[PDB]
């Protein structure tokens, strides 16, 4: 019903946050690929 | 070093805005005077 805590983080250099705003079931494909220092999703 | 701000973090750098905030007696450049993408900023006061 409710999970997840993080011990702890620094030194953060990046954030974004909810590209598409969305982000009876569906199939979610993904592909993840670091081309040039570029993250794609 | 008054907080060393990471000011690239990412973002559009606008530069003719510093001349706005205040009158200068003093812009000594190392690089180009008239201002180029540097990835970082790591400005401090």
């Amino acid at each position: 019903s409710e999970s997840g805590v993080y011990s702890s983080a620094n030194n953060c250099t990046f954030e974004y946050v909810s590209q598409p705003f969305l982000m009876f079931k569906n199939l979610r494909e993904f592909v993840f690929k670091n081309i040039d220092g570029y993250f794609k999703i | 070093y008054a907080w060393n701000r990471t000011r690239i973090s990412n973002c559009v750098a606008d530069y003719s805005v510093l001349y706005n905030f205040a009158p200068f007696f003093a812009f000594k450049c190392y690089g180009v005077s008239p201002t180029l993408c540097f990835t970082n900023v790591y400005a401090d006061s």
